[PDB]
This record gives C-alpha cells, sequence and structure tokens, in this order.
C-alpha cells in the first residue's frame, strides 16, 4: 500500500475534549440550518458512574432534538466499540487521533396526561369487555372474530 | 433546517405520512409539518420479473 | 403431429420472457391525480416454441389485446370495490391511457394502466405476474398436454 | 331444495328467519 | 425457524402459508412459542400464545411498543438487507401506518392501547 | 408404530447441560470484525451477515 | 401548535470551549476510526496506519499486540457527522 | 319451522311441489317405481296448461 499516515494520539483524556458525532432518527441532514447544538453534562464529576453521562440538544427553527449518552436511547456501539476522529494533514502525514462520542438524536415533543383520569369506560361489564380482546387487535382467530360479532346475530 | 429520508415518512420527526388525499399538502399528524404533494412525482419504482432467460 | 401441437395447453408465462412494471406518481390536474403504471411485456422468439406449441407471435399479441387486458382490468376492479388496433385496445376501459406494440415483428407490447389514488394499496406487479401465470392463451378444455411418442404394439404391428 | 325460508304466498308477509343455536335454542325475528 | 405450513392459511383473512416460528426459553424455566405470519399484502401478524390461547397482533404495534424509536428508524431496520425491493418498502410503511391510523403516535400510546385491549384475558390487579 | 419416532443417541453423542456466562462474547466479536448493531457496517447490508449469539442479534459482518 | 424547545435538565449543565477547531480547508480531512473497546490508542504513535486495503499494524499491549488488521474503506454515507466547536463563538 | 309461515301455518313451498311429492310417495308405497316420472310428466303439462 502506497498511502499511509503517522499516528499521533493527541488530546488529553477528558469528557468534552472528546469530539462528538451526531446521528438523527428521522433522516440525514443534507443542510445544517441554524441548528443550535448544545451539550450538557452532569454536575457531579467525582463518582465514576454519574460522570461521563451527557445529553446533546439541537434546536431547529421548527422542531427540537435530544440525544443521551446513557440509559434507554444510547447506542451499543459506544460500549462494544470505541470511536475516534482522525484529523489527517496531507502534507505532514500526521493522523491526530481524538476520542469520539456518537449520539442518536430523537425529536422532542410535549407529554400527554389526559387519559390518566379518563380510565372508566363502561367498567360495569367484565366479560362483555372481553370483546376488546376479540377484535382486530389481539384477535383470537378468524372464527372468534367473525363469530363473536353480535353473537352470530342470534 | 430540513432532512433527507424516505418520502413516505416525515423528514422532521420520522413519523409515517398518511396517504395523499384530495388536497395538495400532506400534513404530518405528530409534528404538524406540510409535505408538498408534488414531491411524490419523483418516484419511479421500475421493477422487473423474468420468466424465462433468453439463452 | 399438428394434433399434438394443437392439443397441448399453452400458458401466458410459457411465452413471456419478462415483465417490466414502471410505476410513477403523476398529478397532472390540480384536483385529480393518478398512479401511472406501465407494463412492458416481453416475449420469447417463436423459434423457442415451434417444437411444442403452434403459436405465431401475432396470435400472442392478439390474445394480449383481447383477453388479458380484460382480465387485468377485471382484477383491479375486483381489488377496488371494498393505429386502429391501439384505439381498439384503449377503448376497453376508461383508465387505460396508452398502448404500444411492436408493429414490425411483435415480440413486445406496452400499456399504461393509470389507476386513481385509492385508499387501499395493492401490488400491481403481483397482480400482473399472478395473472400472467394464471392466463391460458388457448387450450382444449380439460386437456393439459398430449404425447404421441409411444410406439407400443399389440400383436407385433 | 324446497324447505327454505321464503315469503309466504298466502298472507304475504316477509320471511321470518328462524335460526338454530347450539342444538338447544330456536330464535325467530319478527318481520317488517 | 422459517417454515411453510398450509394450515396457517386457514387462520386469518389473507394469511399465507409462510411464517417464522420461534421457541423462546428463559434460563430453562420458561418457554413461549410465537409465530410471525405473512399476509398477502406484505403485512406481518405476530402470533403469541398466553395460557394456551392464541392472540394475533399486527407487527407495528409490537415493534412500536418495544422501542422509543421513530417510525423511520423502525423502517430502516426492516428493509435493512433488501433496500431496493419496493414491495417490501410499501409493505413496511403500511405496517407502520396501521398503528398511526389508530391514534398511537408514541410508545406510551401503543402501550396504553395494548394494555386496554389485553387486560381481561391477562388479569392484572385493577 | 414407534418406528422412526423413538430414536436413540449414538454412543459419542451428548447433550449440552452446562450453563456459562456469555457476557464477554459480544465484546469479543466486536474486537473481531463484527460491527455493533447500532453502528454503520461500513459496507452494504446486502453484502453482510446477521450475527446471532443465543437469540441475541449482535451485529453485522463484512462477508 | 408550538415547538417544544427545551433546556429542562435539573442535575445537568453545559460545557466550555476547548482546543478542537472548526477550521476546514483543502489541507486536512476527516477519518472515522472505529477501534476495539480494550484498545489503547496511545500505542500506535511510532507506527504507520494504511489508508487503503489492509495492514497488520504493530502495537504495544503488555508484551506485544502487533496482530492488528487495520482496514480502510470508502465512506458508506454514514450519518455520523462531526460537530466542531465554533471559531466565532466559544 | 324454517320453511313454513308462522302466521297462517302453511308450508311456503309452491303447491305443485307438495302435491307432486305427495303423489310420488303414495305411488312408492306400493313399489310402483315406474310412475314417479309419469306423475312428473303429468304435472309439467298440467302447469303448462
Ligand atoms: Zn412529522
Ligand atoms: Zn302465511
Amino acid at each position: 500500500v502506497l498511502p499511509s499516515a503517522r499516528w499521533q494520539y493527541c488530546g488529553a483524556p477528558d469528557g468534552s475534549q472528546r469530539a462528538v458525532l451526531v446521528q438523527f432518527s428521522n433522516g440525514k441532514l443534507q443542510s445544517p440550518g441554524n441548528m443550535r447544538f448544545t451539550l450538557y453534562e452532569n454536575k457531579d464529576s467525582t463518582n465514576p458512574r454519574k460522570r461521563n453521562q451527557r445529553i446533546l440538544a439541537a434546536e431547529t427553527d421548527r422542531l427540537s432534538y435530544v440525544g443521551n449518552n446513557f440509559g434507554t436511547g444510547a447506542l451499543k456501539c459506544n460500549t462494544l466499540c470505541r470511536h475516534f476522529v482522525g484529523i489527517l494533514n496531507k502534507t505532514s502525514g500526521q493522523m491526530e487521533v481524538y476520542d469520539a462520542e456518537l449520539f442518536n438524536m430523537q425529536p422532542l415533543f410535549s407529554d400527554v396526561s389526559v387519559e390518566s383520569e379518563l380510565a372508566l369506560e363502561s367498567q360495569t361489564k367484565t366479560y362483555r369487555e372481553k370483546m376488546d380482546s376479540c377484535i382486530e387487535a389481539f384477535g383470537t382467530t378468524k372464527q372468534k372474530r367473525a363469530l363473536n360479532t353480535r353473537r352470530m346475530n342470534r | 433546517s430540513s432532512f433527507q429520508s424516505d418520502l413516505d415518512f416525515c423528514s422532521d420527526c420520522g413519523s409515517v405520512l398518511p396517504l395523499p388525499g384530495a388536497q395538495d399538502t400532506v400534513t404530518c399528524i405528530r409534528c404538524g409539518f406540510n409535505i408538498n404533494v408534488r414531491d411524490f412525482e419523483g418516484k419511479v419504482v421500475k421493477t422487473s420479473v423474468v420468466f424465462h432467460q433468453l439463452g | 403431429k399438428s394434433l399434438k401441437k394443437q392439443l397441448t395447453r399453452v400458458c401466458l408465462g410459457e411465452v413471456l420472457q419478462k415483465i417490466d412494471v414502471q410505476e410513477s406518481f403523476c398529478m397532472e390536474e390540480k384536483q385529480n391525480k393518478f398512479q401511472v403504471y406501465q407494463l412492458r411485456f416481453q416475449f420469447l422468439p417463436h423459434a423457442y416454441y415451434q417444437q411444442e406449441k403452434c403459436l405465431r407471435p401475432e396470435d400472442i399479441l392478439r390474445f394480449m389485446e383481447t383477453r388479458f387486458f380484460k382480465l387485468l382490468m377485471e382484477s383491479i376492479k375486483k381489488k377496488n370495490n371494498k393505429e386502429r388496433r391501439v384505439q381498439a385496445v384503449r377503448e376497453i376501459h376508461p383508465f387505460i391511457d396508452d398502448y404500444q406494440y411492436d408493429t414490425e415483428e411483435s415480440l413486445w407490447c406496452q400499456v399504461t394502466v393509470k389507476l386513481p389514488l385509492m385508499k387501499i394499496n395493492f401490488d400491481m406487479s403481483s397482480l400482473v405476474v399472478s395473472l400472467a401465470h394464471g392466463a391460458v392463451i388457448y387450450a382444449t378444455k380439460g386437456i393439459t398436454r398430449c404425447l404421441l411418442n409411444e410406439t407400443t404394439n399389440n400383436k407385433n404391428e | 331444495a324446497h324447505m327454505n325460508a321464503k315469503r309466504c304466498p298466502h298472507c304475504k308477509t316477509g320471511r321470518s328467519v328462524v335460526r338454530k343455536e347450539h342444538n338447544s335454542k330456536l330464535t325467530i325475528t319478527f318481520p317488517a | 425457524i422459517a417454515m411453510i405450513r398450509p394450515k396457517w392459511k386457514t387462520r386469518g383473512p389473507g394469511y399465507t402459508q409462510y411464517g417464522v416460528s420461534m421457541h423462546c426459553v428463559r434460563e430453562e424455566h420458561s418457554a413461549v412459542n410465537m409465530n410471525l405470519h405473512y399476509l398477502e399484502n406484505g403485512t406481518v401478524m405476530l402470533n403469541f400464545i398466553y395460557r394456551k390461547e392464541l392472540f394475533f397482533l399486527p407487527l407495528g404495534f409490537a415493534l412500536k411498543a418495544l422501542v422509543s424509536f421513530s417510525d423511520y428508524q423502525i423502517f430502516q431496520e426492516l428493509i435493512k438487507g433488501k433496500e431496493d425491493d419496493s414491495f417490501l418498502r410499501n409493505s413496511v410503511s403500511q405496517m407502520l401506518r396501521i398503528v398511526m391510523e389508530e391514534g398511537c403516535s408514541t410508545q406510551k400510546q401503543v402501550l396504553n392501547y395494548l394494555g386496554e385491549c389485553f387486560r381481561v384475558k391477562l388479569n392484572v390487579p385493577d | 408404530e414407534p418406528c422412526g419416532l423413538m430414536n436413540h443417541l449414538t454412543a459419542v453423542c451428548e447433550v449440552v447441560t452446562q450453563f456459562v456466562y456469555t457476557a464477554s462474547i459480544p465484546a469479543l466479536l466486536c474486537n473481531l470484525g463484527v460491527t455493533p448493531i447500532d453502528g454503520a457496517p461500513h459496507r452494504s447490508y446486502s453484502e453482510c451477515y446477521p450475527v446471532l449469539l443465543d437469540g441475541v442479534m449482535v451485529g453485522w459482518v463484512d462477508k | 401548535s408550538c415547538p417544544p424547545n427545551f433546556t429542562a435538565k435539573p442535575p445537568a449543565s453545559e460545557s466550555p470551549r476547548f482546543s478542537l477547531e472548526a477550521l476546514t480547508g483543502p489541507d486536512t480531512e476527516l477519518w472515522l476510526i472505529q477501534a476495539p473497546a480494550d484498545f489503547a490508542p496511545e500505542c500506535f504513535n511510532g507506527r504507520h496506519v494504511p489508508l487503503s486495503g489492509s495492514q497488520i499494524v504493530k502495537g504495544k499491549l503488555a508484551g506485544k499486540r502487533h496482530r492488528y488488521r487495520v482496514l480502510s474503506s470508502c465512506p458508506q454515507a454514514g450519518e455520523a457527522t462531526l460537530l466542531a466547536p465554533s471559531t466565532e463563538a466559544g | 319451522l324454517r320453511g313454513s309461515c308462522l302466521n297462517c301455518h302453511m308450508l311456503t313451498c309452491p303447491r305443485a311441489v307438495i302435491h307432486l311429492l305427495l303423489c310420488q310417495l303414495r305411488v312408492l308405497e306400493v313399489g310402483a317405481l315406474q310412475a314417479v316420472y309419469e306423475l312428473e310428466r303429468i304435472l309439467n303439462r298440467f302447469l303448462e296448461e
């Protein structure tokens, strides 16, 4: 092989010294339009578990995005592998290798809580409420769904 | 500002677009973003099924 | 030998090489819009089936123009409810927009179905390939094939 | 063949559909 | 185990003979049989048995309840080998659209709907 | 009646009855060329293999 | 309605600016490097990595770990996009 | 109960069916297997009249 590069692991091991790599669950970007990226981290850096847990945020003009470094939503390729960013000078042949983090960013919406109170819906029936488990969701079979409509019309 | 994905899904929140009705804009249910229906005019599916090879 | 050629059933997929479906969305009106398909049927040369069938290629194309497109329009209608030759084939249904055929040598034909935008969606390629396996160009009723290659004797004749 | 639910040719009322169920139950519908 | 059984055609309205079985055991103290089924419009139903009786769920409800992913991200996981097969692309967009049509736009709404529909047969405390 | 149904093991055959911890095996696979299931496989998925470790889909391998 | 823009993080807080640059040009370019989890990145510093094909690259784990197939490939149009700290704002 | 009216309590068959099958069964009691078509031939011209 003719192309090569001199490795150089530059950059001290630190949290925000890591470069950050971003994905999006809704597609590719193809145009960065005024997306304010902001990376937050925990206040406690003295316990090793609760440090190195970060959240990246991005606000567009119409919808905002959030991605964690932890919990449900983090990636398995942050734990089973280790990612780096290679800056290559084509003149000096130097591969300045910085550590990297990968975020999968999800769209953020508001929460809904109106169905928490609205839970009683003709609860006097118990085994006439069994009809909920015999319709197009959770149907038993073709026989049960086609026959328990109006008790076979008898 | 914008995103690139499948055109049968909303590019802003990744939700499923509904099927395009009579009107000229498909509106995403979850995020409330209008898809111009003239953007559907770029697709060509172009499938082919052979039955007997020529040789 | 001509009888053995005339009694063997021929299917449409026996003489088709390939089917080229090309769906395109087309909203040419401000109110009305359509799923413009096109279906390039491609056939084998007749030299690949002179030895078993008795079909000239224009007989295949006349089958395509008369019976198969009526089958296809009936099939999409069954799914729905929940240069003079070109005119004669386009008049069989309101939605069929265009027809082409190899006027020189007759190994291909090409319709454009141009369905509306229904609520339910089905695969047009699945209907076209299922009908092209399910269509019969000509058959004597109840006979699938015929074989005269037996030369058994009764009393050494 | 001939024992089917039909309109009565005599009093000219509609066909009252009689249905059996579970070999133990007969139900009839009042025609309109 | 991907297998072909013609008796599965007599199970729903448009079920095919194709389907993938699965025998899941948890640490040799549990065992649950489950089946995906193939429907002629490219839609997948998910059979699962609870106390010796069968229940049929569309695949989008299960896949949308298990993860908090977007619909496009669930789409990219199902077409992942066959990127260009447009019949599969229309089929899995239709399966993801089935859940959207019933007012289940988040994971929490799918979980709420599925708990509403399966509470009688399932018998949790009230 | 039980011919072909009531089969018998060969003398060398044996049933796996030991149980082990497989927490180190997916990281071992990712030290080899198995990309994680979230990360990009660096090739087309039509030129890759799905990896399964005991009914857990680990990732994808360049063929 | 309105976009649910947010900052609501009770235990969390932002991070300052550092020595990474956003300066781009025809001289330098980017390379995504994926590595093992137990991989010590410092012990390649006097070694040469390829940029096409394959090379068994010498390394320094406790005795020797020179069995390192470093691969190189064209980009898969992977969506992992570098975010560099800005030069107009810290 | 299905093939009979529940107001006038008649069989809702056409009457020719009932009378033909009655006469055919009366003939078949005495084993005259010949006449079950002869009765049908009589009734078809009588209904043509
Ligand atoms: Zn949307
Ligand atoms: Zn009456």
